[PDB]
């Protein structure tokens, strides 16, 4: 008997698919947390300014008080 | 037998338009785009140092 390179089939590589798919975000969604995240974002941010506003007018209070100076 | 390139605008009414103007407008595929060589660093490199290790041949 004389051997030589045998074929395989099985399932033949699957070739010319596809396999680029969408992940996570679809459009509306990521919308939703982006100006969620910006609502969020000013909100949170203008509550230390007004808790700054605490020390800009107690800070300079220190000249008024101080006239030796 | 003709593969096609063209895509001839998959875009078309509201919900077709909108999801292809926000890929635009910010980034997504590109940040899907980074995220492909993410997982290309977390793999191991197929890596071979000449004075110890040698490679692959034939008889």
């Amino acid at each position: 008997x004389x051997x030589x390179x045998x074929x395989x089939x099985x399932x033949x590589x699957x070739x010319x698919x596809x396999x680029x798919x969408x992940x996570x975000x679809x459009g509306y969604s990521m919308f939703a947390v982006g100006i969620g995240a910006l609502l969020f974002g000013y909100w949170s941010m203008m509550k230390w300014n007004r808790e700054r506003r605490r020390l800009q007018i107690e800070d300079f209070e220190a000249r008024i008080a101080l006239m030796p100076l | 037998t003709y593969k096609y390139v063209n895509l001839r605008e998959p875009s078309m009414d509201m919900k077709s338009v909108t999801d292809r103007a926000a890929q635009t407008l910010l980034w997504t595929e590109l940040i899907r785009g980074l995220g492909m060589t993410l997982s290309y660093l977390f793999r191991e490199p197929a890596t071979i140092n000449y004075p110890f290790e040698k490679g692959p041949l034939s008889p």
